[PDB]
């Protein structure tokens, strides 16, 4: 869950 | 400058005292007699705030004062080792090996500075790590994160490779030592970088200057990505949701560059005719494709991501 809150992060454009 | 701790003529004055003292001491228990290192630990002038510059610190803008650094920890007990890395800590702006490994204040340094740069990285922080690992305590890393926070532009320190790497060896260090008093001191370290962690990378033109000089086909940014390591591993969720934005544009550079020496490694590879040299070719992109990889999981694993099959995933 922390893992696919900061993947979010890395698909910011 | 120089001047601002006595001149050059009397720090390298100081520097031969410090040789006399060592190799006396060093005579003494080789022939197996007594030693009393007051003379040596006097000579060093680390209590002396007679100068704007200790003295001290300005020693170490000399090769001979590096270099005799191991030898000086032989005869030393551990408060006198502590008030050294105090010292160093609470200067690490004045001192000239961090002026002349920033980028910002050496955008072109010559090869006798890179040179002078290594030979500081070998023994210094190879000292500094053996002591930490061996003879400090939770209060006395505090101390010196502390020491390193309060008296110097963090940020700057951060634009030089041996500052970064100091400030990842206390980090890595109180991590090991297990609400605490860490996690408030990481906090204020993590304070005096927000919105600046992108400057821990060099400018491309500094990075082009190093390789010529070098002979590197490739910068070495692994310490960059062994700092970010650190720095996201001791962090919460929200440390880490700011380091992972303001580092993207970095982690994309480094998965195009891995992609880019993939696409080469495959268009040679299935070339026919293979001489010893395009083998060597061929040995020298998977050599810098796998270091780039593995590089950058060294950061992601520490965040439970992955980059693998040309995508960041989640691990396990
Ligand atoms: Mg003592």
């Amino acid at each position: 869950s922390g893992s696919n809150e900061l993947l979010s992060i890395l698909h910011r454009k | 400058n120089l001047n601002k701790s006595g001149g050059k003529k009397f720090i390298l004055e100081l520097i031969e005292t410090v040789y006399e003292e060592i190799l006396d001491l060093e005579a003494n228990l080789r022939n197996g007699q007594q030693t009393d290192s007051t003379a040596m630990w006097e000579a060093l002038h680390i209590d002396d705030s007679s100068y704007d510059v200790n003295p001290f610190i300005s020693m170490l803008s000399f090769d001979k004062g590096i270099k005799i650094m191991p030898r000086i920890f032989n005869f030393l007990d551990k408060q006198q080792k502590l008030k050294i890395l105090q010292k160093i800590f609470n200067e690490l702006s004045h001192l000239q090996i961090i002026i002349l490994s920033s980028y910002k204040t050496t955008p072109k340094p010559t090869l006798t500075q890179l040179k002078k740069v290594d030979l500081f990285q070998m023994i210094i922080l190879k000292i500094i790590v053996s002591f930490l690992s061996n003879n400090s305590n939770f209060i006395e890393i505090m101390g010196l994160l502390l020491q390193l926070i309060r008296n110097n532009n963090v940020s700057f320190l951060t634009t030089s490779k041996i500052g970064l790497n100091l400030i990842t060896i206390l980090i890595s260090r109180a991590a090991l030592i297990k609400i605490s008093t860490w996690n408030e001191i990481y906090d204020k370290l993590f304070t005096s970088l927000e919105s600046k962690i992108q400057l821990i990378f060099p400018p491309r033109e500094y990075n082009d200057h190093i390789m010529r000089l070098q002979n590197d086909k490739f910068m070495d940014e692994a310490y960059i990505w062994a700092f970010l390591a650190s720095l996201a591993a001791s962090g919460k969720l929200n440390h880490q949701r700011i380091i992972i934005d303001e580092v993207r544009d970095e982690i994309f550079a480094t998965i195009n560059e891995a992609e880019t020496l993939q696409k080469k490694e495959k268009e040679l590879s299935v070339l026919p005719q293979r001489s010893q040299e395009l083998d060597t070719e061929l040995k020298s992109i998977i050599y810098n494709k796998e270091k780039l990889y593995q590089d950058l999981n060294l950061f992601l694993n520490v965040m439970g991501l992955v980059y693998r099959d040309g995508e960041i995933s989640e691990l396990k």
